[PDB]
RNA sequence: GGCCCCUUAGCUCAGUGGUUAGAGCAGGCGACUCAUAAUCGCUUGGUCGCUGGUUCAAGUCCAGCAGGGGCCACCA
RNA sequence: AAAUUGAAGAGUUUGAUCAUGGCUCAGAUUGAACGCUGGCGGCAGGCCUAACACAUGCAAGUCGAACGGUAACAGGAAGAAGCUUGCUUCUUUGCUGACGAGUGGCGGACGGGUGAGUAAUGUCUGGGAAACUGCCUGAUGGAGGGGGAUAACUACUGGAAACGGUAGCUAAUACCGCAUAACGUCGCAAGACCAAAGAGGGGGACCUUCGGGCCUCUUGCCAUCGGAUGUGCCCAGAUGGGAUUAGCUAGUAGGUGGGGUAACGGCUCACCUAGGCGACGAUCCCUAGCUGGUCUGAGAGGAUGACCAGCCACACUGGAACUGAGACACGGUCCAGACUCCUACGGGAGGCAGCAGUGGGGAAUAUUGCACAAUGGGCGCAAGCCUGAUGCAGCCAUGCCGCGUGUAUGAAGAAGGCCUUCGGGUUGUAAAGUACUUUCAGCGGGGAGGAAGGGAGUAAAGUUAAUACCUUUGCUCAUUGACGUUACCCGCAGAAGAAGCACCGGCUAACUCCGUGCCAGCAGCCGCGGUAAUACGGAGGGUGCAAGCGUUAAUCGGAAUUACUGGGC
């Protein structure tokens, strides 16, 4: 064996979104290929990402995938997300840790239903910035319908409060860039430059109690259970003692190893995407959605009241009110839980697009504190978002 | 062998085996020469074969290849049978 | 590992004063000694042999403030010795440190002496001993450390002590605050209100 | 993480969108008994697993979830 | 002096009785597990099941004072820039300390793990004769003179790798004859035969090609006979169950001769005789490591073999030998098999029942830690190097033991719960209020023992030609601790940070109110519940234990209920 990971540049998290078959995985491979060719050592091929057998058979993406690269100013961890309407939970889990996304739109198709759905979910989850990349420009050679696609993308972005008239758009083709055509390879570097310039340096809070949301669990032969995720705040050191707080009953453990892209570390700070090795934990004792925290800092709760907004038409939303006994799903961090609703006394019918003070009870406890943001969804439809007000 | 002291022992043991085999072969050759001379029936040939044999077993015992009791056993048996015949 | 509840209840249930308060006041003004504790107090039992043996054992244990495991160890020791089991058991209870500290008028109660011994205020032969069950041998000198000669508790206890029958096996000097054994007490030196044969019959079942 | 099955009264089961969702075995009350079984006279019952859509009309048609069963992956 | 002080019953068959005879309870113990609860410390213990399959890092090396040598390092020397004229740079040199690889010696057969197989080829108690034995130790002797090779190295060359091949050259305590030989071996005697190796320190005088000879000291080398330690072999007695297993045996029992072994022997062969074992249990089947000891019991007995110590057997499965004083060899070799791998497709590699760790099985069992400071072990003259043995630390109320969670006073017999004969009773000196204390936990400051030795110098006595080297005895001078922020002591603030579980019909310590109504439910055994339940569920009160308390599983006792002590038809 194992080498060591050295810290020399600011670290950023990015990823890809868009409609199905618009060229996300091809772009993900092309970026690493071109950058490693100029400088670096990534060289991560196409079948090295879509590696599971069902992915290779049906030729799609089911999971999310992590790659790494670096321009001589930054160090990027990149997340590739699925694009199908019935893999949305994985995309939400992946996009909950984005510092900024890349929206892939094919010039042949234009914006599509999944493009709009991804834009809306990026709004409701809290992605700060979006870069647009226009793909398959080798196919379309006309310079008139490209204007139409660019315009439509612009008002689609603007309708969801993203800055439309100011966001940058890049033309190119990922297939030709990956093959090796020197003409199209310049567009990859233009995208990299915009990625270096448009996205500022975010703030990392490293003076707070440690907290890590769990998103994926592995069993490493000879070593044990490993949990991966992005450190929300604080610092974790090898030998320190941690608490597994979540929808089961609370557990105690110790940290015995930290790694980042299979490279040995000694402590992980805020903003990194690391795997932590626990001591004496079985693999069915743990699961996605729990929290790995400093002991005696955060606590689980089930019943709480909140302030919330409901979406409307031309936004997905609902075309019908709801009443008592309503049971939608609430998304917290990297988790979704069904909950029962209680409206305030009076105001029974709920208009599609108003604010409201509601009380809700969950079926499982969640590590919770005031001022926590969440989303509300059911049946493939996003319906609103709220802020945890008071916890009982 | 995965320790850098057993490999040397293996090499040395193989060499020592190859060394001991020839000495044992020669000693057995002379012993069976005496036995054949007895079997034929002549008495002088057996006596001279025994006189040629005796130093070989003495020296080979002295070098650690066999034991003193083995050499004494060979000498005793051969002397008894040689003096038995006429 | 100590009893920290109401104390007059124990004497009420045993139907006999256990010397478990200071003695400044007659216990008639403090509790209704004639009644057993609780709602069904005036009611009377008809004890069996098990009941009387158990009550006797509990009374001795509450007098000396010892729990069941260590009392059982005391009985095993006394049975191992050469003599009478009851005599050995009573002499063995009479030799622990806090009982001796109380018995020569340094604490008002056994819990007083317990806290005096536990808080490093007592020496045996010029050495600090911090343990209550410490067996004390003949010709030992028990004293209060110089640092602890200024509390009012000790002289209040000393003034409560001389209005009580003097033990015949301890020698005490109140001015210097010293005490010395001569030897262990005999059966005739202790109260005859205790039948140890019930103890033996309970533990030698 | 992915895919596929089941959930009608206390129990075992009918019921293919037209408006009090039914059958049997069990159960409830009154007369007799200290109380029952048996004999006589009257009989009440469901969150159609939950939430939301489509339809004039939903147990039935369309989605998400809860509980249980069965196949298949991924390995800082 | 002492080494002993030892034996208890109860419930349940009947309308009631006496007997017989089973079932159940009161005690002690555990490698325990589960439920509820949980302050600190000392000493111990911790995969009983799958002898299942195992990623990664460690668990066995050392000697230059046996040897040729120089890959690395540092010194010394000779040429060598520059100036602070040689300050500083570079190059050639095994000349010195040291030392990677190579020949040689010793160790790797010890130490550590596991209990699969094994009813006797094993273990325990007591005896015997036909044998070997490294290192350690005693006595008496010897220690002369020659030879031919080879690794490393040089040149060429095969292969992906592991690993080879061809040709030159060299050293030794590596290897092989000769000489000499006795108390050694063979033989009645006469006679015949067998071995060996050098290195290290110092030096006055004498010859030195001037390397050494010479003197002295230390350690090693060969033979023979002893001692001590270890190992091989033989005999007798004892060491589970089944007769619904009664017959078993052909190298089988004995004899003669040849061979074999360190040694006796059917150990092995050829031939001769017809024997050998068995109801005192042979043969066959099932289960199982043995002991000192451990639990229980008044004793006699019964059950058992986890930790510690003695013995045995095994090392992925099945066979076999080689090297050696010792192995048919846990981290060695060869062959075959099933699995897991690398490959350029020709061929290669592996074995956690060592210490940590993973998956799986289970009701259930721990850290991929620190140090060689102490004891012990391997090599070395020593300094020293190696040691998952060992010494310590982490986790776990698993067990035993110790301590704490305050102490005295306090009637208004307060509020509030509960019962009530509506008068009162009870929780209860309990609480509050008042006055004291500071153990343990928290903070700051001091501070033992585990350490003996090893190094340098000096002095004296030994030795000898020698005041030199070496050895022994004293003294002096600087140092060696993983645990570790040690045990312990001193100070500071403040009652401040610290109590639960089972039970209350009889057996068996401890009683009332409400709800329900043979329903919901309880139960170790007798047995409760059908509309006035001390037995169900809640509440108030009480009893027993206590950082633990209950339940389940397992053994002995009670059981004189397998009866020898000690019963019956
Ligand atoms: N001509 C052309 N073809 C392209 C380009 N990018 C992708 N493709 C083609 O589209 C096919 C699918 O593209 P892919 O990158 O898998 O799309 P995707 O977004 O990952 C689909 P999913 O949402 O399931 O992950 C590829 O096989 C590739 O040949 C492009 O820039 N030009
Ligand atoms: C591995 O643990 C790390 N490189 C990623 C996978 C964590 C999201
Ligand atoms: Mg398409
Ligand atoms: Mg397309
Ligand atoms: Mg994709
Ligand atoms: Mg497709
Ligand atoms: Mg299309
Ligand atoms: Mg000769
Ligand atoms: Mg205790
Ligand atoms: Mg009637
Ligand atoms: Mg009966
Ligand atoms: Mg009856
Ligand atoms: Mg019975
Ligand atoms: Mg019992
Ligand atoms: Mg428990
Ligand atoms: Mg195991
Ligand atoms: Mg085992
Ligand atoms: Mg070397
Ligand atoms: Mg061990
Ligand atoms: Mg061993
Ligand atoms: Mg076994
Ligand atoms: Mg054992
Ligand atoms: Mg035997
Ligand atoms: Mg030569
Ligand atoms: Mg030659
Ligand atoms: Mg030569
Ligand atoms: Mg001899
Ligand atoms: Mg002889
Ligand atoms: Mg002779
Ligand atoms: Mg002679
Ligand atoms: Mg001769
Ligand atoms: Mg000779
Ligand atoms: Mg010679
Ligand atoms: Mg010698
Ligand atoms: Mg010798
Ligand atoms: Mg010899
Ligand atoms: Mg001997
Ligand atoms: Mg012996
Ligand atoms: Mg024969
Ligand atoms: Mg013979
Ligand atoms: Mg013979
Ligand atoms: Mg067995
Ligand atoms: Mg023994
Ligand atoms: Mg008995
Ligand atoms: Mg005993
Ligand atoms: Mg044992
Ligand atoms: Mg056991
Ligand atoms: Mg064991
Ligand atoms: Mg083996
Ligand atoms: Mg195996
Ligand atoms: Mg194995
Ligand atoms: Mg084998
Ligand atoms: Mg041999
Ligand atoms: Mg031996
Ligand atoms: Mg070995
Ligand atoms: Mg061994
Ligand atoms: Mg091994
Ligand atoms: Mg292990
Ligand atoms: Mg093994
Ligand atoms: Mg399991
Ligand atoms: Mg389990
Ligand atoms: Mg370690
Ligand atoms: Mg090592
Ligand atoms: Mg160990
Ligand atoms: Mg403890
Ligand atoms: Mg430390
Ligand atoms: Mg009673
Ligand atoms: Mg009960
Ligand atoms: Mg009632
Ligand atoms: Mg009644
Ligand atoms: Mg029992
Ligand atoms: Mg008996
Ligand atoms: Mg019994
Ligand atoms: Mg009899
Ligand atoms: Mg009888």
């Amino acid at each position: 064996s194992k080498e060591k990971f050295e810290r020399t540049k600011p670290h950023v998290n990015v990823g890809t979104i868009g409609h199905v078959d618009h060229g996300k995985t091809t772009l993900t491979a092309a970026i690493t290929t071109v950058l490693a060719k100029t400088y670096g050592g990534a060289a991560r091929a196409f079948d090295q990402i879509d590696n599971a057998p069902e992915e290779k058979a049906r030729g799609i993406t089911i999971n999310t995938s992590h790659v790494e690269y670096d321009t001589p100013t930054r160090h990027y961890a990149h997340v590739d997300c699925p694009g199908h309407a019935d893999y949305v939970k994985n995309m939400i889990t992946g996009a909950a840790q984005m510092d900024g996304a890349i929206l892939v739109v094919a010039a042949t198709d234009g914006p599509m239903p999944q493009t709009r759905e991804h834009i809306l979910l990026g709004r409701q989850v809290g992605v700060p910035y979006i870069i647009v990349f226009l793909n398959k420009c080798d196919m379309v050679d006309d310079e008139e319908l490209l204007e139409l696609v660019e315009m439509e993308v612009r008002e689609l972005l603007s309708q969801y409060d993203f800055p439309g008239d100011d966001t940058p758009i890049v033309r190119g083709s990922a297939l030709k860039a990956l093959e090796g055509d020197a003409e199209w390879e310049a567009k990859i570097l233009e995208l990299a430059g915009f990625l270096d310039s448009y996205i500022p340096e975010p703030e990392r809070a490293i003076d707070k109690p440690f907290l890590l949301p769990i998103e994926d669990v592995f069993s490493i032969s000879g070593r044990g259970t490993v949990v991966t995720g992005r450190v929300e705040r604080g610092i974790i050191k090898v030998g320190e003692e941690v608490e597994i707080v979540g929808i089961k009953e609370t557990q105690k453990s110790t940290c015995t190893g930290v790694e980042m892209f299979r490279k040995l570390l000694d402590e992980g700070r805020a903003g990194e995407n690391v795997g932590v090795l626990l001591r004496g934990i079985k693999r069915e004792e743990i699961e996605r959605g729990q929290v790995l925290a400093k002991p005696g800092t955060i606590k689980p709760h089930t019943k709480f009241e909140s302030e919330v907004y409901i979406l409307s038409k031309d936004e997905g939303g609902r075309h019908t009110p709801f009443f008592k006994g309503y049971r939608p799903q609430f998304y917290f961090r990297t988790t979704d839980v069904t909950g029962t609703i209680e409206l305030p006394e009076g105001v029974e019918m709920v208009m599609p697009g108003d604010n409201i003070k509601m009380v809700v009870t969950l079926i499982h406890p969640i590590a919770m504190d005031d001022g926590l943001r969440f989303a509300i969804r059911e049946g493939g439809r996003t319906v609103g978002a709220g802020v945890v007000a008071k916890v009982l | 062998a995965n320790i850098k002291s057993a490999k040397k022992r293996a090499i040395q043991s193989e060499k020592a085996r190859k060394h001991n085999a020839s000495r044992r072969s020669m000693m057995r050759t002379f012993i069976k020469k005496v036995y054949a001379a007895i079997e034929a029936g002549d008495k002088a040939a057996a006596q001279k074969a025994f006189n040629e044999m005796q130093p070989i077993v003495d020296r080979q015992a002295a070098k650690g290849l066999i034991h003193k009791n083995k050499a004494a056993r060979h000498k005793a048996n051969l002397t008894a049978q040689i003096n038995k015949l006429a | 590992a100590r009893y920290l509840g109401p104390k007059l209840k124990l004497s009420r249930r045993e139907g006999t004063d256990l010397f478990l308060k200071s003695g400044v006041r007659a216990i008639d003004t403090k509790c209704k000694i004639e009644q057993a504790p609780g709602q069904h107090g005036a009611r009377k039992p008809r004890l069996s042999d098990y009941g009387v043996q158990l009550r006797e054992k509990q009374k001795v244990r509450r007098i000396y403030g010892v729990l069941e495991r260590q009392f059982r160890n005391y009985y095993k020791e006394a049975a191992r010795l050469k003599g009478n089991t009851g005599e050995n058991l009573l002499a063995l209870l009479e030799g622990r440190l806090d009982n001796v500290v109380y018995r020569m008028g340094f604490g008002a109660t056994r819990a007083e002496a317990r806290q005096l011994v536990s808080h490093k205020a007592i020496m045996v032969n010029g050495r600090v001993v911090n343990i209550a069950s410490y067996q004390v041998s003949p010709n030992d000198v028990v004293s209060i450390r110089e640092k602890a000669k200024k509390q009012s508790r000790v002289k209040a206890a000393l003034e409560l002590a001389e209005q009580r029958e003097k033990p015949t096996w301890l020698e005490v000097d109140a001015g210097k605050m010293e005490g010395t054994f001569k030897r262990k007490p005999e059966r005739s030196d202790l109260s005859a209100d205790i039948n140890e044969h019930l103890i033996v019959e309970l533990y030698s079942k």
